[PDB]
């Protein structure tokens, strides 16, 4: 019932820029989202949960933002590990829907 | 803390007898009440008198105790109660209660003293 | 409890209520002065119910609805008094009135009613089997060729049980009296059906000639009369035929010659139509209401 | 509060100059009748509630008001006749080891209607799973105990709250004001009390033949014109003085 | 806070927001229509109009 | 002014039962109310106060219920150490009052 | 829809002033239409902390 895109496709910066990655969806989702990165190899692990707060030993560099429809992700500075695939997640009505997680989108950090 | 009692003994009928409750391990403060009972060899227990140990004692009796008996404080540590003309029916264990509100009157007993046997005989 | 079925089998008889069945409505003194006043009254020339015992036996439970006038033809005194309540067991409260060779007993009890109650010098009571929960209880003065005529109108408003009654020398008679106020009692319990206690004489059984005849009020307005002295001496029902309508209007009990208008009429309507659109589908409200999840 | 208890006066005089020093910082703000006429009245039949509650919670104590103590303890009506009476206790009912004997109900399937108790002790379940006694998660005891702190403003302090239930009904008096029982002047022009009912008039007696139940006496305006004294069960008629116009 | 009065419990709200106009209906009440009776005393009801 | 009466006199039952007391005022004392248990040849302990608080070092299997004029005490479990006598106390009105006590209920556990 | 604590439940109302009502909700003075509100403990509330 509730369709999730997430855009851009690919972002790259040098070490000291700032990537913003938007998520929007097709209906209110008012406040349930979440932020989940992945390492190529590796289980992803949560982020940020409701929209807005940060998960349990992740550094103060990760920023949500927005609130509906609308949300966007910021990281204020990266280090060159943050280079990885993010996805955003509705967890707000999942009765009939295709696929919660939204489209993939992979950081590229050029050192 | 303990509140032994004493005075304890075989007594004439028509007589006179004066009961001690001592406390032990502390004194009586103001906030509290030291109150009487008794029992029954084979009964209930049965509520006598009533003493305030504050600076005004709200003193209270039973109705089947009206006159007959008469309790008093002594000193910072001592409580007196003295009845007169003991019939054949006041042999009893008399227990010297503590009570836990200064409500004018018995509240809940939260502490009581071992017991004293009094009877009476010819 | 007892059971009996020594009653015969025959619907109950109708007769006319002619003009009886008029109470004080209040407690005031009115003198010579015609007052309209609107209250539960039993109408003028109504029907109202024919028991009759002798082997007849008629003891049903009737309803009570609004309020119950109650009138005996009686000599010997069978009736002692009556049973109320809405189920007469020990699910619901019920009330007790009777009328033994002593005094009056009226207790509110949780009395477990025998199906048949009746009364047996009289020495034997059998109308209820056990009575725990006793909320109300009154004693005071027993209340009591045919001779005797006993009127009664009892009432429920408010939580009070209001009983009116006469007592007066003699099918019901040709006249007019005025029912003073007896007794009120601030009982306050359901009141739906209730019950008549007779007492039945052993010689087996056998039942002394007597009737009694029940109505049923309504809410309507009455015009009433006072004397000089303060009593109801004659009374006119407001929505009984044009002539007694053509009195009420103008507050008199004599009509003279000519032309009066009294009120207006109405065609009342009898069906009901409605017209929404032409639309069936159902509001989306399971999903606002049933979301598993709200928003902030 | 939620046991409160519940007291019957009839047959007797009441006063209310008394209620000054038996209960110092009162305040008898009440509906249904004016307070400053209380003395000469006739109320049939008077019921008196007590019970204890905090200081902020007495303004729950009225006819229309919502609120935890409204709700669960103790509900008033809202056509509710008599006058509510509260003062502050501290001084009697404050204990330095902690006052825990006052119960409220604070958990309840429905809101109470008018003039209801409820002593059931029975487990509150506030989640999915049955209780079967146990008191856990989600499954709380419904008497919560006033934990009364002085130290904090008078909104945390005991209230003493007594609330009486009239009728004001003006014929079967049984309780009345404490007003005397003046003798009665017959012929002169006085302004008279009868079981509440004051008037101005001249009162003469009747030959009217009131009936054994019947009271008053109205005239076609529906203003008494005859009236029974409460003492010596007399009859009597009420003329009013002599009055006319001046040219 | 469960443990505490219902006061610090959740309550969810659902707030409607009606406008009562009569010709253009297009949400109205449960009750369904009934046939077209002519020529005699009836109560009508046309799109909320009684 | 206020009298009570304590009921059963006596009651007995297995090990396994459940033992209920009733305690019934004249008049209403609302919460006031105290449950004492008295061992042959010792005075006796205070287990329930405010009718429903259990006391102090009491194991909880006594349960108090009930309000204003009609007081039970319930024993869930008996291990032959409950076998005594129990009484209830007004603590309400102390003026003029003969005893402020209840009745004598022993209770015999057949184990 | 959404979802508020009981003490606050009396905020959703014309002409009402407070936390809710300021900064999160306002209602129209002039309002029209109809709102509901029920507990909802047994299915909003969590062990953890909601
Ligand atoms: C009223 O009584 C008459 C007999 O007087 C009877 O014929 C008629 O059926 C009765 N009406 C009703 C509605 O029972
Ligand atoms: C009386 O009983 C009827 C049905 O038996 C019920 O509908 C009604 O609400 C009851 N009234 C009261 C005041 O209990
Ligand atoms: C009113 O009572 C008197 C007795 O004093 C009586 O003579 C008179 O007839 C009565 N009035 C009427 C209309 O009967
Ligand atoms: C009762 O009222 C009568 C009226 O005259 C009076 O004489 C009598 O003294 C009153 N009784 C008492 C006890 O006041």
């Amino acid at each position: 019932d509730i369709v999730m895109t997430q855009t851009p496709a690919s972002v790259s910066e040098p070490v000291g820029g700032t990537v913003t990655i938007k998520c929007q969806a097709s209906e209110s989702i008012s406040n349930w989202l979440a932020w989940y990165q992945q390492k190529p190899g590796q289980p992803p692990k949560l982020l940020i949960y409701a929209a807005f707060t940060l998960a349990s030993g992740v550094p103060s560099r990760f920023k949500g933002s927005g609130s509906g429809t609308q949300f966007t992700l910021t990281i204020n500075g990266v280090e060159c590990a943050d280079a990885a695939t993010y996805y955003c997640q509705q967890t707000y009505s999942s009765r009939d829907v295709d696929n919660v997680f939204g489209g993939g989108t992979e950081v590229v950090v050029k050192g | 803390q303990s509140l032994e009692e004493s005075g304890g003994d075989l007594v004439k009928p028509g007589a006179s007898l004066t009961l001690t409750c001592t406390a032990s391990g502390f004194s009586f403060s103001s906030g509290y009440d030291m109150c009487w009972v008794r029992q029954a060899p084979g009964k209930g227990l049965e509520w006598i008198a009533c003493i305030g140990t504050g600076s005004s004692g709200n003193i209270y009796y039973a109705s089947w105790a009206k006159g007959r008996f008469t309790i008093s404080k002594t000193s910072s540590t001592t409580v007196t109660l003295q009845m007169t003309s003991l019939t054949a029916a006041d042999t009893a264990t008399y227990f010297c209660a503590r009570d836990d509100a200064d409500y004018a009157g018995p509240d809940y007993f939260n502490l009581w003293g071992p017991g004293t046997l009094v009877t009476v005989s010819s | 409890c007892v059971n009996l079925t020594t009653r015969t089998q025959l619907p109950p008889a109708y007769t006319n209520s002619f003009t009886r069945g008029v109470y004080y409505p209040d407690k005031v003194f009115r003198s010579s002065v015609l007052h309209s006043t609107q209250d539960l009254f039993l109408p003028f020339f109504s029907n109202v119910t024919w028991f009759h015992v002798i082997k007849r036996f008629d003891n049903p439970v009737l309803p009570f609805n609004d309020g119950v006038y109650f009138a005996s033809i009686e000599k010997s005194n069978i009736i002692r008094g009556w049973i109320f309540g809405t189920t007469l067991d020990s699910k619901t409260q019920s009330l007790l009135i009777v009328n033994n060779a002593t005094n009056v007993v009226i207790k509110v009890c949780e009395f477990q009613f025998c199906n048949d109650p009746f009364l047996d010098m009289e020495s034997e009571f059998r109308v209820y089997s056990s009575a725990n929960n006793c909320t109300f209880e009154y004693v005071s003065q027993p209340f009591l060729n045919f001779k005797n005529l006993r009127e009664f109108v009892f009432k429920n408003i408010d939580g009070y049980f209001k009983i009116y009654s006469k007592h007066t020398p003699i099918d019901l008679p040709q006249g007019f009296s005025a029912l003073e106020p007896l007794v009120d009692l601030p009982i306050g319990i359901n009141i739906t059906r209730f019950q008549t206690l007779l007492a039945l004489h052993r010689s087996g059984w056998t039942a002394g000639a007597a009737a009694y005849y029940v109505g049923y009020l309504q809410p309507r307005t009455f015009l009433l009369k006072y004397n000089e002295n303060g009593t109801i001496t004659d009374a006119v029902d407001c929505a009984l035929d044009p002539l007694s309508e053509t009195k009420c209007t103008l507050k008199s009990f004599t009509v003279e010659k000519g032309i009066y208008q009294t009120s207006n009429f109405r065609v009342q309507p009898t069906e009901s139509i409605v017209r929404f659109p032409n639309i069936t589908n159902l509001c989306p409200f399971d999903e606002v209401f049933n979301a598993t999840r709200f928003a902030s | 509060v939620y046991a409160w208890n519940r007291k019957r006066i009839s047959n007797c005089v009441a006063d209310y100059s008394v209620l000054y020093n038996l209960a110092p910082f009162f305040t008898f703000k009440c509906y249904g009748v004016s307070p400053t006429k209380l003395n000469d009245l006739c109320f049939t039949n008077v019921y008196a509630d007590s019970f204890v509650i905090r200081g902020d919670e007495v303004r729950q104590i009225a006819p229309g008001q919502t609120g935890n103590i409204a709700d669960y303890n103790y509900k008033l009506p809202d056509d509710f006749t008599g006058c509510v009476i509260a003062w502050n206790s501290n001084k009697l009912d404050s204990k330095v080891s902690g006052n825990y004997n006052y119960l409220y109900r604070l958990f309840r399937k429905s809101n109470l209607k008018p003039f209801e108790r409820d002593i059931s002790t029975e487990i509150y379940q506030a989640g999915n799973k049955p209780c079967n006694g146990v008191a856990g998660f989600n499954c709380y005891f419904p008497l919560r105990s006033y934990s009364f702190r002085p130290t904090y403003g008078v909104g945390h302090q005991p209230y003493r709250v007594v609330v009486l239930s009239f009728e004001l009904l003006h014929a079967p008096a049984t309780v009345c004001g404490p007003k005397k029982s003046t003798n009665l002047v017959k012929n002169k022009c006085v302004n008279f009390n009868f079981n509440g009912l004051k008037g101005t008039g001249v009162l003469t007696e009747s030959n009217k033949k009131f009936l054994p139940f019947q009271q008053f006496g109205r005239d076609i305006a529906d203003t008494t014109d005859a009236v029974r004294d409460p003492q010596t069960l007399e009859i009597l008629d009420i003329t009013p003085c002599s009055f006319g116009g001046v040219s």
